[PDB]
């Protein structure tokens, strides 16, 4: 449940491999509109390794699929991050996530 | 009040009707609480009652008020049309079309900010 | 169950002064286009996206304020049931997104040209985007009113307007059928660049405060249109005589001489001796003309009566001299009006009847099937003057009524006095 | 449905440069300054 659906296309050749950092200034939202987060609001380009799985598995998984500079919008199903329970004080339970990401640099 | 002949219920009198500057005109009751569509769809006895997804509510026009000037239905927050002029013919309505590049159709989808009959339609 | 709170950008919305309107009395086109080229546009300046959409809106419905509103907030074109936006990739209509299925489809990058193609005998709004077509079109909405382009921007955005050949320079071509953009503007004023419903203008003082916008009507593009007395049954191809007397004066003064031929080039008039050497159709239409002037008359509550023939018949020609008489040497002699000074009663008919006369004429122009275009298109149906009279500007305005001047104080020097 | 009510102007709006640049070019018109603002919901509603 990883759809990806392009908002502006990057260099279409580069895209990152495993062990690698990336720096993503990314916002999300939920399925009613309700911005839940963002990145430019706390002016810094998110970092983070691929395959250790430190973000979701919704994330990473859109991560790869981008080439550097697209702009991709996502959209994490339930099954994939926060399924039964979520995330305390912030997303409800079996909630569909959606996402706006932008690999900056870094593969 | 809701008494066991009655639901709960609430309704409009006018105050002036009879003469020393009784106003009329035609004014739009919304009520204050939304209902909600689910964000994906399905595409008494007990059992019946607790699985149910389909909801009931209803008006009475009284005596002496007229159903040809009596409209009832839905309306979305998005409607602000305040006319005295009204009739069904003055609902925003836009229907949506979408296909393929053959040119052969996908879809047809009507928004409209405005969901109701006309008590005229019927008596 | 709360209240929440979020920072979000502002949006204004600008327009051109073309408001194309359909109705049963159309003088109006109702098939237009017109591209917008994009050229610069940074996609984040603030924590939100840039907002920038480009479409179609009504008049008396859309009304975008820079702040609040329905939704979240920014709320401009198809934010609402009253407009329907295009940002690239989505449809936006009655608030809510749309996704389209376009070719390379994209948000409105920089060097990229749209364009709009409207209808209004089908309700229908289609676009192309650089070329290409986009996969959804608008249908069965509402035409109690008229139409405008619309672009609705955030901050950081710098774009061109392509309207046509006298102010931009098509980066396409138009589908046949599809007139452009620079065609539908009024007489009366030039093309000019504005907001909507604004209420601050910042002047040189400081700040202006402005009232409501007058908007222009839907039906204020449709024009407007008995029996006779035997008392004006005569007097009618009195004046008819007076009319092509005065008109081969007005011929034989820029350079109009009698000719066989009709040749505005060679200057040649072939009613320039007498009303009667006009040939049978120009001396059916000098009765009919008067005929009708007359009907008119008596219709819009003006009385008439009739009165003083003798000092009507006592009042002679006006003086023709040697500078007159053209080459052909027979000079016109119409009644002289020297007597008559009209009244401001008088002067307020004669321009009710002009209003009248120039407004069913174009009713029958109308009937022809002819629509408006500021340039003059006679094959395509084309006549710069299609409108009421009072979107008629005030030259061709003066030229219809000093035209109907001439028959009023000739028959009140005809003896004829004029309620009102 | 009451027909009018009673709203706040805002302090600064969008500074708007408008200029027709050339006869063929068209009508030019551009923005660079960004202006924001906070917003309340009223989720019941959905007018901010």
């Amino acid at each position: 449940g990883v759809e990806i659906e392009t908002i502006s296309p990057g260099d279409g050749r580069t895209f990152p491999k495993k062990g690698q950092t990336c720096v993503v200034h990314y916002t999300g939202m939920l399925q009613n509109g309700k911005k839940f987060d963002s990145s430019r609001d706390r002016n810094k380009p998110f970092k983070f390794r691929i395959g250790k799985q430190e973000v979701i598995k919704g994330f990473e998984e859109g991560a790869a699929q981008m080439s550097l500079g697209q702009r991709a919008k996502l959209t994490c199903t339930p099954d994939v991050a926060y399924g039964a329970t979520g995330h305390p004080g912030v997303i409800p339970p079996n909630a569909t996530l959606i996402f706006d990401v932008e690999l900056l640099n870094l593969e | 009040d809701g008494t066991v002949d009655t639901p709960p219920c609430l309704r409009l009198a006018h105050r002036t009707w009879g003469s020393q500057n009784s106003l009329v005109e035609m004014l739009f009751l919304r009520l204050s609480l939304p209902v909600q569509f689910h964000q994906h769809f399905r595409c008494d006895d007990p059992e019946i009652i607790l699985n149910t997804t389909t909801y009931y509510y209803s008006v009475r026009v009284f005596a002496g008020q007229e159903p040809s000037c009596v409209w009832v239905g839905w309306v979305t927050p998005d409607y602000h049309q305040h006319d005295m002029n009204f009739d069904l013919s003055k609902v925003r309505a836009v229907t949506v079309t979408m296909g393929d590049e053959q040119g052969n159709v996908h879809s047809s989808l009507k928004c409209s900010n405005c969901y109701m009959v006309w008590g005229g339609d019927f008596v | 169950l709360l209240l929440q709170t979020n920072l979000i950008n502002y949006v204004t919305s600008i327009r051109p002064n073309i408001f194309v309107g359909r109705a049963e009395g159309s003088t109006q086109y109702g098939k237009w286009y017109f591209e917008v080229m994009v050229d610069e546009v940074v996609p984040f300046l603030t924590a939100q996206a840039t907002h920038l959409r480009v479409g179609w809106a009504l008049t008396e419905g859309y009304s975008p304020y820079p702040g609040g509103g329905e939704g979240w907030g920014g709320n401009g074109v198809g934010d609402d049931l009253y407009s329907y936006g295009f940002d690239g990739l989505h449809l936006w209509t009655g608030h809510v997104a749309r996704p389209v299925t376009s070719p390379g489809q994209h948000l409105l990058a920089p060097e990229d040209v749209v364009s709009c193609c409207l209808d209004l005998s089908v309700p229908s709004i289609s676009f192309r985007i650089n070329g290409c077509p986009v996969q959804g079109v608008f249908e069965a909405f509402n035409l109690d009113g008229l139409f405008f382009p619309v672009v609705s921007f955030s901050a950081g955005v710098k774009v061109r307007f392509l309207l046509g050949g006298r102010h931009g320079e098509f980066k396409f071509l138009p589908p046949p059928g599809y007139a452009p953009c620079h065609e539908a503007v009024l007489p009366r004023e030039r093309l000019r660049l504005e907001p909507i419903k604004e209420y601050r203008r910042e002047g040189p003082r400081g700040p202006h405060l402005v009232g409501p916008s007058r908007c222009l009507s839907h039906t204020d593009f449709v024009p407007c249109p008995i029996v006779l007395p035997p008392h004006l049954e005569r007097i009618r191809e009195k004046l008819a005589e007076n009319i092509h007397e005065l008109w081969a004066l007005t011929r034989i003064e820029q350079g109009w001489t009698y000719g066989p031929v009709r040749d505005d080039n060679k200057r040649l008039h072939p009613c320039l001796v007498n009303f009667h050497s006009l040939p049978e159709p120009e001396r059916n239409y000098n009765l009919q003309m008067s005929g009708e002037t007359l009907k008119t008359l008596l219709a819009l509550g003006c009385h008439v009566g009739m009165a003083d023939e003798k000092a009507e018949d006592n009042l002679k020609k006006t003086k023709l001299p040697k500078t007159y008489m053209m080459s052909n040497g027979y000079k016109p002699a119409p009644l002289d009006l020297s007597h008559v000074r009209l009244t401001p009663a008088q002067t307020t008919l004669v321009d009710r009847l002009a209003e009248n006369g120039h407004n069913v004429w174009a009713r029958d122009r109308v009937a022809q099937g002819w629509s408006y275009s500021a340039v003059q298109d006679i094959p395509a149906r084309r006549n710069p003057r299609l409108v009421p009279y009072r979107l008629l500007d005030e030259a061709t305005k003066r030229s219809n009524r000093d035209s109907l001047c001439q028959a009023v104080r000739t028959l009140l020097g005809y003896g004829y006095n004029i309620e009102p | 449905l009451m027909p009018v009510s009673w709203s706040r102007m805002p302090n600064h709006f969008l500074q708007v440069e408008t200029r027709r640049a050339g006869e063929r070019l068209g009508w030019a018109v551009q923005c660079q300054d960004p202006l924001t603002m906070m917003a309340l919901h009223i989720p019941e509603e959905n007018r901010c």
